[PDB]
């Protein structure tokens, strides 16, 4: 019998993966008040836990 | 290991990626580097061998 | 969490003229004012599932 | 519309200087081809539009003319040049030739 | 490179397909290729006809004078809308059907005229392809609240020059329509081909299918819609007689076994993917080059 | 560019020929097509010629009404129908291209032939 | 009706159809495609305003108007007030190959008929695709001395019911195929007349949920 | 409901000027129509996702 | 440095490699990012990288304690960094600890 | 206006960044700032 325990964590910096680090992007980016921080906190409890 | 290796290795899936040679990089950015510019960070299995 | 991010959604424009329905019926003609309400419709959805 | 050119034939040594012309009887402004027809062999665009010369033919041959009179000159005749030689108009969708011209060596 | 593929087999174009030179076991939906060459059917309702053609005339010509510069820009254009009548407004269409054509008048060689689409949501020569209209308006001056079309006067191997613009303004609706030409002995009315894979205009709706005849005996309107929009058929309207439509290339489902096609299933009979044996079961077809002998 | 005729042949006055030009290496719906003939030592004289889109067809008087072009654009082949053929028809008939290529949904001029086929006779 | 009297039903308070109506030629209205199975909502004229028979129940109805004058003695609630559309039950397999409908407008007179022969449409222009010696369908139009003929459509071989809006919407068999404008008055004139109808009903618009099976 | 869901979407125009990509084809010209076609294939993908 | 290389833009650092990769002039990823280029008269491959890669901070009772960083230095004011199999980090830790 | 945070500190850009004034522990991503005083870089074929 075979039974899985783990999934290889995966967390991403949402700021890097949308913008790319341009700068005008990212002021962009802000005014999305909530976007980036749910995926984050998604990502960062579930593989904390 | 016949499970491990003699299985396909996941060679070109989720290797955790060396964060230590992409910023110096000597030779070009490989796939493991190239997802880190992006923002995507594989950490660490959890499963230590 | 996912309350503040479902509530801080309404402020989007989703590249209409405005977020407000009733500020784009008071600046459009009836048959192109719909096409730009129709980004809001989909947008909310979107953000509902 | 009818064309006429002259001479009818003419003949020259190599290296001369020959010119031929064609008139419309009505006036075509600058819409005039000029073939080139070897014995035997399909024939060749040569100028159009009265005076641009045709990018696979080498500058000896030249065009000019306007209205009623135009003219094909050849800088220097080589013995390549031995053909008939016509002008065809294109003002009017029915458009038609002329008689022809036949050159030669000496 | 290392090694390739050609995707020529019928495994081989499903490895392209998926992206990877290995495939994993399972099943695997395909669609056949579509055929390359359609006939045209259409079926329309008659109505009161009037006809309108609308006609661009585009000439230009350079300078006449001491400098003949051929691939100069052309300095003097004429540009006609036929009935335009300038100081009456736009050319508004009044008639149920209507024509757009175009006459590049110009006699220069090498040049040549042409139109393009701008900011409107159709083309001059694609209006004619049966589009709907609840008005429309062409001007050769601006429209407040219209689109427009740029003009453009092209010359071989070397860049082209914009001469001008057509200016069109409508609204949507049911009254007027674009088609080709009238052409004396073509009935637009009911000219169907049946069991060949066509292209179809059927009562406003345009689409690729098969049509054949049915039973349905159904007593209400005259075309029959899926969920999703897309016609399931229609009626001949002086019969009565009742027509079903099938896409032409439904999706079949591949069977792979280490590394190769062992089976196919399919909704018809034949031997199709190159198996020389098929059979029937309760839902599909199924075609194998099995022996039908083994156990497990 | 490549323009090859077929099609020519010996008929008897009144009869009919089917002459094909077959067209490679460039466009073929893009360009106008002409036939223009040659009687045996005399000079070119034009058939008729047919646009791109095939709208449009014009014919010379002295074949006005006796012949008919056309062509297939899907496998880029020129046509020409010869009907009620009479003596002085007797020439070598060329299928020429002309040279200023033009949009599909457009009409227009025509007369620059820069390509020419082969010929071929026809005899009556 | 078609003396089954399974047609002929009395209208409830209000102007609602009974819920154990058959619904037998009570066809869907649509400018588009028709539902063949399903649950659709839609605006509907099914609120009647009164509802009479007409076959074997006797007094030739002739012109009905839609402000109410000239109905029949409607059966159940009835009421007043201008119905939108006018509805006429056609019996079993009946075909407008002859006879009339005529129509009343505030500038003149109307009347639609359909032929194959040019003489009872005159001077008419038919489209230079259709079948000669098949049915087409004209209109006159009458202003007290001019009367211009014209061609609208064709119509299906046989009607099963046949709806007239008060803006000329023209449906049949559930499928609108012409727009005559504005209309005061219309008379279902056809021959066989006192057999060709079945019931007539003043309706207006209301917004009802339909059961849709086969498209009935 | 997620069959109803997916086979409904389908009528959707996604700021294509139509839901009907033959409609796209004969209505404009190629380099024109493959802009309101691709509008078409995000959002149908996204209705899949 | 803003760069325009063989017509493609953005902002990065520009390096030598010392790869021997004999095809093309530019190299891309999966993501269609730049990733280095050749010199077509000089023969030598330069690699880009963006100019600030992301780190991770460790949190702990409100402040920051550490932070594993992608190169060896010392970053955001620490002052002992030490060396892990895929990363450096960073604190002012004693490492005088078991918990 | 009940109480201010600077967003100087690299605590505070964080916290700054996550628009909350108190932050739970854990391992959060960040980047350093980008520099203004970029040179331009140029290289094109020889044509
Ligand atoms: C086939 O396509 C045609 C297109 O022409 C459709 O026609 C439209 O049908 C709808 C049906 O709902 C019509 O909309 C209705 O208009 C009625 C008009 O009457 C009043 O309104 C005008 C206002 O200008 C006044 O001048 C007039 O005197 C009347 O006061 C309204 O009755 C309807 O809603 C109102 O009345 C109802 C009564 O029950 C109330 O419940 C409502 O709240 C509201 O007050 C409605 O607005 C529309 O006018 C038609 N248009 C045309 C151009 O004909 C066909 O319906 C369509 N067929 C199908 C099957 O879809
Ligand atoms: C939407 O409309 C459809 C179409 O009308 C409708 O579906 C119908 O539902 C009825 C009732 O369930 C189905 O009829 C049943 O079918 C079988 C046939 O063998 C019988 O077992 C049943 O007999 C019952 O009813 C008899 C009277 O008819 C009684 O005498 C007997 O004792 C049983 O109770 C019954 O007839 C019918 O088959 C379907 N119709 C179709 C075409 O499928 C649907 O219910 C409507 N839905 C809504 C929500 O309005
Ligand atoms: C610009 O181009 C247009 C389009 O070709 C020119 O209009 C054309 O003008 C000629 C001369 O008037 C017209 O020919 C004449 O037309 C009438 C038709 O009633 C007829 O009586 C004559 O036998 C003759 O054929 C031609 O039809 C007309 N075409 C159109 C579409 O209007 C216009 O003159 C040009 N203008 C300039 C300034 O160049
Ligand atoms: C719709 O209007 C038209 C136009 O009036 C009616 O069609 C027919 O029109 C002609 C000419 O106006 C009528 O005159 C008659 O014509 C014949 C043929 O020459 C001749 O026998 C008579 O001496 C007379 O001139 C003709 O009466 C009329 N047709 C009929 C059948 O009456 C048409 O009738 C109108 N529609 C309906 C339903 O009446
Ligand atoms: C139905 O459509 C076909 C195809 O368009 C029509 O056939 C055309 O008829 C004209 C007139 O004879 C020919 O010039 C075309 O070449 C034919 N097309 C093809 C593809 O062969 C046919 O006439 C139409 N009408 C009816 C009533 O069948
Ligand atoms: C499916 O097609 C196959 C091949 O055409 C049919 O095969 C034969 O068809 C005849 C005539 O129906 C039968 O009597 C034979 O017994 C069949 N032989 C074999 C070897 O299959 C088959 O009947 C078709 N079936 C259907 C349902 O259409
Ligand atoms: C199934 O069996 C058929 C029998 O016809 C095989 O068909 C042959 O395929 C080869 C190529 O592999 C051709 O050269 C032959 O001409 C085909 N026919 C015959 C009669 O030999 C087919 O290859 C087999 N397919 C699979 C997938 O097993
Ligand atoms: C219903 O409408 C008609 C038409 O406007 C009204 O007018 C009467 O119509 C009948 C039949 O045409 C004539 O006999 C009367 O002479 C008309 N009366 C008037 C005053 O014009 C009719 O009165 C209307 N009825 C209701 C109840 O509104
Ligand atoms: C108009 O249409 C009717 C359709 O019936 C044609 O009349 C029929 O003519 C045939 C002989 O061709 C008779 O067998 C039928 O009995 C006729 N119908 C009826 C109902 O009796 C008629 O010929 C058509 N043409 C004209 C000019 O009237
Ligand atoms: C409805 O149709 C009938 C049948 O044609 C018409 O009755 C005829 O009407 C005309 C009117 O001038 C008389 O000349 C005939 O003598 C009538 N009788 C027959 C048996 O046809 C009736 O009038 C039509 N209704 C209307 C309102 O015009
Ligand atoms: C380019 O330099 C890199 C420096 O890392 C070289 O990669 C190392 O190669 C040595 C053997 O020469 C190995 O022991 C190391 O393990 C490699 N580095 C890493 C990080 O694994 C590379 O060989 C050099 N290549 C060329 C072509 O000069
Ligand atoms: C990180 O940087 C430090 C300081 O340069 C390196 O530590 C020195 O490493 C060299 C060999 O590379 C030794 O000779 C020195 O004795 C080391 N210590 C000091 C204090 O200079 C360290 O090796 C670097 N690590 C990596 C992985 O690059
Ligand atoms: C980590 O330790 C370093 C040790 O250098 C601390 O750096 C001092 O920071 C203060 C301000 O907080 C400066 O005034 C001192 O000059 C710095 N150096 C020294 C030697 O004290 C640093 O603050 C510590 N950081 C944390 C987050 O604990
Ligand atoms: C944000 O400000 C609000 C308003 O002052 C704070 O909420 C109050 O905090 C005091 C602390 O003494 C409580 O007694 C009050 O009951 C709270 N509510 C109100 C309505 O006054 C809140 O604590 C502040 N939060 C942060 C993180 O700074
Ligand atoms: C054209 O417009 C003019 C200017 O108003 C007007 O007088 C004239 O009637 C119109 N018609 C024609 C045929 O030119
Ligand atoms: C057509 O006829 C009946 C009645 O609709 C139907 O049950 C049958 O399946 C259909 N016929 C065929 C040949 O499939
Ligand atoms: C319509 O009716 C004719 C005559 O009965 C019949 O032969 C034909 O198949 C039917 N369909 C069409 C499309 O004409
Ligand atoms: C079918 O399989 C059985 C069992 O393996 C075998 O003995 C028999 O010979 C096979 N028959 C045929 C016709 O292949
Ligand atoms: C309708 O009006 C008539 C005439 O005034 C009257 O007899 C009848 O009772 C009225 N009905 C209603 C429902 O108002
Ligand atoms: C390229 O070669 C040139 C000329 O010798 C030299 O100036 C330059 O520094 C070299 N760069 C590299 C990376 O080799
Ligand atoms: C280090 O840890 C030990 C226990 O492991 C403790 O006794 C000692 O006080 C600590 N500090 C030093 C400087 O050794």
């Amino acid at each position: 019998e075979y039974l899985q325990i783990t999934s290889t964590p995966i967390v991403v910096d949402c700021s890097t993966y949308v913008c790319n680090g341009n700068v005008r992007c990212v002021e962009l980016l802000k005014q999305y008040t909530s976007a980036c921080k749910t995926i984050e906190d998604a990502l960062r409890n579930s593989a904390m836990l | 290991d016949i499970l491990f290796s003699k299985l396909v290795t996941s060679g070109l899936g989720t290797v955790d990626a060396d964060y230590k040679k992409c910023t110096k990089g000597l030779s070009i950015a490989d796939l493991a580097c190239a997802q880190y510019y992006n923002g995507i960070m594989v950490l660490p299995g959890v499963a230590d061998a | 969490n996912s309350l503040n991010h479902l509530t801080s959604q309404l402020r989007q424009n989703f590249q209409a003229i405005s977020s407000s329905i009733q500020a784009i019926y008071d600046r459009l003609d009836p048959p192109q004012a719909d096409q730009q309400v129709d980004r809001l419709i989909t947008g909310r959805l979107a953000a509902l599932n | 519309i009818q064309m006429t050119q002259s001479p009818s034939s003419l003949s020259a040594s190599v290296g001369d200087r020959v010119t031929i012309t064609c008139q419309a009887s009505q006036d075509i402004t600058t819409y005039l081809n000029w073939y080139q027809q070897k014995p035997g062999k399909a024939p060749k665009l040569l100028i159009y539009d009265a005076s641009n010369l045709e990018t696979g033919v080498p500058s000896r041959f030249s065009g000019s003319g306007s209205g009623t009179d135009f003219t094909l000159t050849i800088s220097s005749l080589q013995p390549e040049d031995i053909a008939t030689y016509y002008c065809q108009q294109y003002d009017n969708l029915f458009l038609t030739f002329g008689g022809g011209t036949k050159v030669e060596i000496k | 490179i290392a090694n390739i593929i050609y995707c020529n087999s019928v495994i081989n174009r499903l490895r392209c397909d998926q992206l990877s030179f290995d495939v994993p076991d399972g099943f695997y939906s395909t669609s056949p290729i579509q055929p390359v060459e359609l006939p045209v059917s259409i079926v329309s309702l008659p109505v009161y006809h009037k006809h309108t053609f609308i006609v661009l005339y585009v000439n230009f010509e350079h300078r006449r004078g001491p400098g003949k510069c051929y691939n100069c820009r052309p300095a003097v254009i004429n540009i006609t809308l036929a009935n335009f009548n300038e100081t009456k407004g736009p050319l508004c269409v009044d008639t149920s059907h209507f024509t757009t054509q175009f006459v590049d008048n110009v006699k220069l060689a090498r040049w040549s005229a042409s139109i393009n689409t701008g900011n409107c949501p159709f083309s001059f020569g694609k209006v004619n392809n049966f589009v709907k209209f609840g008005s429309v308006c062409f001007s050769l001056k601006d429209i407040p609240g219209g689109c427009a079309m740029p003009i453009m006067a092209n010359l071989v191997n070397s860049k082209s020059h914009n001469i001008g613009s057509l200016y069109v303004s409508w609204s949507d609706g049911d009254v007027i329509t674009g088609v080709p030409k009238p052409v004396e002995g073509v009935s637009s009315f009911m000219n169907v081909t049946l069991n060949k894979c066509t292209k179809y205009n059927i009562y406003d709706v345009s689409g690729v299918g098969v049509i054949r005849i049915s039973n349905d005996t159904f007593l209400n309107g005259i075309t029959y819609t899926s969920t999703s929009g897309n016609l399931l058929g229609f009626k001949d309207v002086t019969n009565g007689t009742i027509y079903s439509i099938t896409p032409c290339n439904p999706p079949d489902q591949l069977v792979v076994y280490q590394q190769a096609v062992v089976g196919a299933m399919l909704s018809e009979n034949f031997t199709s993917y190159g198996f020389s044996n098929v059979v029937e079961m309760p839902k599909f077809f199924y075609a194998s080059n099995g022996t039908y002998n083994c156990t497990d | 560019v490549q323009l090859v005729e077929s099609g020519g042949g010996l008929v008897q006055p009144g009869g009919s020929l089917r002459l094909s030009c077959a067209a490679s290496g460039f466009t073929f719906s893009s360009y106008a097509m002409s036939w223009v003939r040659q009687a045996p030592g005399k000079g070119l004289e034009w058939v008729s010629a047919i646009i791109g889109s095939g709208s449009n067809t014009y014919y010379a008087d002295s074949v006005k009404g006796r012949f008919t072009i056309s062509r297939d654009n899907a496998k880029n082949t020129l046509y020409l129908q010869m009907n009620s053929l009479r003596a002085e028809d007797t020439a070598v008939y060329y299928c020429a291209k002309d040279t200023t290529p033009r949009p599909l949904y457009s009409s227009g001029w025509y007369g620059s032939f820069d390509y020419w086929g082969q010929g071929t006779p026809v005899s009556v | 009706c078609v003396g089954h009297s399974e047609n002929v039903f009395a209208v409830e308070s209000g102007g609602y159809i009974p819920s154990n109506f058959a619904f037998n030629n009570w066809f869907l209205l649509t400018n588009t495609s028709s539902v063949v199975d399903g649950v659709v909502r839609s605006f509907q004229p099914l609120l009647l305003n009164c509802l009479w028979s007409v076959s074997g129940s006797q007094f030739t109805t002739g012109f009905v108007y839609f402000n109410g004058t000239g109905r029949g003695a409607c059966k159940g609630f009835y009421s007043n007030a201008s119905s939108d559309v006018i509805r006429y039950n056609i019996n079993f397999e009946e075909n407008l190959r002859r006879g009339t409908i005529l129509f009343k407008t505030s500038y003149g007179a109307v009347v639609f008929y359909c032929t194959n022969n040019t003489l009872v449409s005159g001077d008419a222009h038919i489209p230079s695709g259709t079948v000669l010696g098949n049915f087409y369908c004209f209109v006159n139009t009458t202003i007290g001395n001019e009367t211009t003929s014209a061609f609208v459509g064709a119509l299906p071989k046989t009607v099963r019911e046949f709806v007239i809006s008060r803006t000329g919407h023209f449906y049949i068999n559930g499928y609108r195929y012409f727009s005559l404008g504005d209309v005061e008055a219309v008379n279902f004139n056809v021959t066989n007349a006192a057999t060709t109808v079945c019931t007539v009903a003043l309706a207006s618009y209301a917004d009802v949920l339909v059961n849709v099976s086969q498209t009935a």
